[PDB]
């Protein structure tokens, strides 16, 4: 959202597999999880 | 009762799973598309 609504923000892998990213596991400490959600986009 | 005209082949079927008409699965049918991109399914 906008930056001075708030700094938390949410990151698309597009076309990439849920699972691609925690195999892997450049920030990483998304990739610890509790908030995966896999959508058709990525 | 639209007067005696017809619209079921253009209105939606909901039996489908897809919500399109006859004629709208008809074009979707006839048109081929590649490189679908779903998640590479
Ligand atoms: C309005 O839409 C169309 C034409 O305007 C009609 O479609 C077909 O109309 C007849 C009787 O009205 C029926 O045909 C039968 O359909 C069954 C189910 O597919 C099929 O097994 C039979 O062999 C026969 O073809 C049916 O209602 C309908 N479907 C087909 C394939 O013809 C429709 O009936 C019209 N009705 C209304 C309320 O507007
Ligand atoms: C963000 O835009 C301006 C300046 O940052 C600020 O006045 C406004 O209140 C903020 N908008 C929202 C929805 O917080
Ligand atoms: C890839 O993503 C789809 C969901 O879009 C999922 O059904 C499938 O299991 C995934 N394939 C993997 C993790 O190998």
């Amino acid at each position: 959202p906008g930056t001075n609504t708030s700094n938390q923000v949410a990151v698309l892998y597009q076309g990439v597999n849920c699972t691609e990213v925690p195999v892997a596991i450049t920030w990483r400490v998304y990739s610890t999880g509790s908030n995966v959600f896999q959508t058709r986009a990525g | 009762d639209f007067g005696g005209f017809n619209f079921s082949q253009i209105l939606p079927d909901p039996s489908k799973p897809s919500k399109r008409s006859f004629i709208e699965d008809l074009l979707f049918n006839k048109v081929t598309l590649a490189d679908a991109g779903f998640i590479k399914q």
